[PDB]
Parts: C-alpha cells; structure tokens; sequence
C-alpha cells in the first residue's frame, strides 16, 4: 500500500481488508487474501491502483562493496543486485 | 415394471381353450403386476 | 481462519526481532482451503435416471458388488434387478 | 442354496415306511426353500 491509497482506505476499508488478512500488520497485500476477494466481488477497487502503478520484483538482494580502504580518498562502491 | 405405487396397468390374462372353467374364472385382471391375482382379496380356502 | 465450525491455518510467517526493538520479516505462507456455501450452492436438477425409485416399493441405494457409488437394488420376488 | 432369475427348487419329502399316512399325507412337494411346508398354505387349525 502506497501512502495515497491508504489515507483513501483508511477510513473504512482498510479495516475491513486489514481483517479479511488483505491487508498485512506492516501494510502489504496478501496474494490469496486479495485475491480471494477479488473472486468474491469483496474487494475495494482502490488496491487494483497498486497491482499498476506499483509493479513487484522478484525478491532480491543487494551488495555493496568498495574497492579501497576506509582511509582512502577513492573508495568506489560496487554495487551488484541480485534476483531470484 | 417401473410401475410406481401409483400407477395402474392395464391387462387381462385369460384362458384361450376349453377347460372345466368358472364362469368368470376364464379371465383374470392384472392391475399393479406385484404378484397380481385378479381378486381384492386372496383366500385359497373360502370354499370357491 | 478461525471459525466454529473449523479453525484452519491459513497463515505461516519467520519473524526475527532485532536488539533495538526492530522486527525481520520474511514473505508469509498463504494458505487456503476450499469452502461450503449451500446456499450459493443450491442447485436442484431434475433426475429422470432414477426411474421409479420409490420409497414405499422394494428399492434401495447399495452398494452391491463393492462399488465406491450406490446402485439401485430392486428386490422381486424371486429376483433381484439391480442397476450399477 | 443359491438360485437364478426366476427359477425354482424341486423336491420331494416322503416317508420310508410303515405309518398311518393319510391319503395325501405320504408325500410333501418343496416349491422353494423358504421353510417350505406342503401346502400353500399352513394352518393347524383347519380340522385337517
């Protein structure tokens, strides 16, 4: 949930998806939850907006590495990520 | 036959020859074929 | 998904905790179970097939033979009819 | 004994001997083996 879709939810449904399991404890939307609901025709149509304009990743990982030592004025990150 | 408890048949079962017959033993009614004797009541020993 | 009927486990998650309070989560594992609805599901259909199977006659639902499916037993006199 | 369809069991029931056997009373005929007495009906208060 983007901040914007919550302050619209936040008066009603997000209670009402938040207990449907829909809506996880730090704000992220269950896959079968939502889904469920969708098939159900429970869902609100304010969580569609965040299926589109905020597109998944697979999960990852990032690393970062420098080059150089700590005391060195040129010390370049390497970054790498990672998905799987 | 698939015939319920409430449905009839239709049948006469009779004797095509000559015989020592009753007179109206010549043929009997069939109306709900479950071992059907063409009699309300069946009584092997009312004297008839 | 607690209800009287029957509290199924729906929802699995690893959570860590960090010295300062903080909290590591990982992706949950959702579940679902199929449900019962009769009354969305209620669909009465005609059955030609059982013709003449009557409750007041010699019939019956068994299973002769050992089959996971009921025929119909049909007791004569002197015979049996049976319909797999 | 197991049977077929419709079919029926034959038998006859006699007496081997010397007895006060009534004129019909010397034999039994078996139509099935249901406790199968002589008659077609049982009575044992027909005077007979």
């Amino acid at each position: 949930l983007s901040q914007k879709t919550f302050n619209r939810l936040a008066e009603q449904d997000w209670q009402k998806l938040y207990n449907a399991r829909i809506i996880t404890e730090d704000g992220r939307i269950c896959t079968l939850a939502y889904r469920r609901w969708v098939q159900s025709q429970k869902a609100i149509p304010q969580l569609i907006s965040l299926l589109n304009n905020g597109p998944r990743l697979p999960p990852h990982s990032l690393t970062l590495t420098t080059d150089r030592y700590d005391h060195d004025p040129e010390q370049q990150i390497r970054q790498q990520v990672v998905f799987s | 036959a698939l015939l319920g408890p409430y449905q009839d048949v239709q049948a006469i079962l009779s004797y095509g020859d000559k015989a020592g017959l009753a007179n109206g033993c010549e043929a009997l009614a069939v109306s709900h074929g479950m071992n059907d004797s063409g009699q309300f009541q069946l009584d092997f020993n009312d004297g008839k | 998904d607690e209800s009287a009927i029957a509290s199924t486990l729906v929802f699995v998650r690893r959570v860590g905790h960090e010295q300062d309070g903080n909290v590591v989560t990982l992706p949950p594992l959702e579940l679902a179970y199929q449900d019962f609805s009769p009354r969305h599901h209620a669909h009465w259909q005609p059955m030609d097939v059982l013709a003449n199977f009557n409750a007041i006659q010699r019939w019956q639902l068994v299973d002769l033979k050992g089959e996971g499916l009921p025929g119909l037993l049909y007791q004569d006199k002197g015979a049996w009819w049976y319909r797999s």
